[PDB]
């Protein structure tokens, strides 16, 4: 369970931060206060679903979360255009 | 708790003489553009403060 929690945490993390990372990528001058509304959303999510990753006690959960927070994670960044 | 701090922002064509890798809440830092950039605003620097949210802006500069 411990490796598998460590696993949940990293592949969340790791989506948020290619999200925060593509946000970066294609901000402009005129879409850098969404970049910076979008990221502070994007690591909020992030740290709600570590927290329910830490105290998890099943892999059908850990898989569950994940799945979970990258809707999240997706739903945040359409809420602005492409 | 999780809206008692912020890390280290992400840097883009941007730079911090910062050597703090935590910041608590109003604490702030600053950051400069690389020759050449600019911040969205037209600024080669700017001053960035945690809060309750995240951060009040990013450190990324833009290619004039």
């Amino acid at each position: 369970m411990d490796s598998e929690r460590d696993k949940a945490r990293k592949e969340v993390e790791e989506y948020v931060k290619k999200i925060v990372g593509e946000s970066y990528a294609k901000s402009t001058k005129k879409r850098h206060t969404i970049t910076v509304a979008l990221v502070n959303e994007l690591n909020n999510i992030k740290n709600e679903y570590l927290n329910k990753i830490v105290e998890s006690t099943s892999e059908s959960e850990l898989q569950i979360l994940m799945m979970e927070s990258r809707s999240k994670v997706d739903e945040a960044v359409s809420k602005f255009e492409k | 708790g999780s809206h008692m701090s912020c890390d280290i922002p992400v840097f883009m064509n941007a730079r911090t003489k910062n050597d703090f890798t935590w910041f608590k809440l109003n604490d702030t830092l600053d950051y400069e553009c690389h020759d050449g950039y600019e911040s969205n605003t037209g600024s080669t620097t700017g001053s960035i403060v945690c809060g309750y949210n995240g951060w009040s802006d990013l450190p990324i500069c833009y290619e004039r």
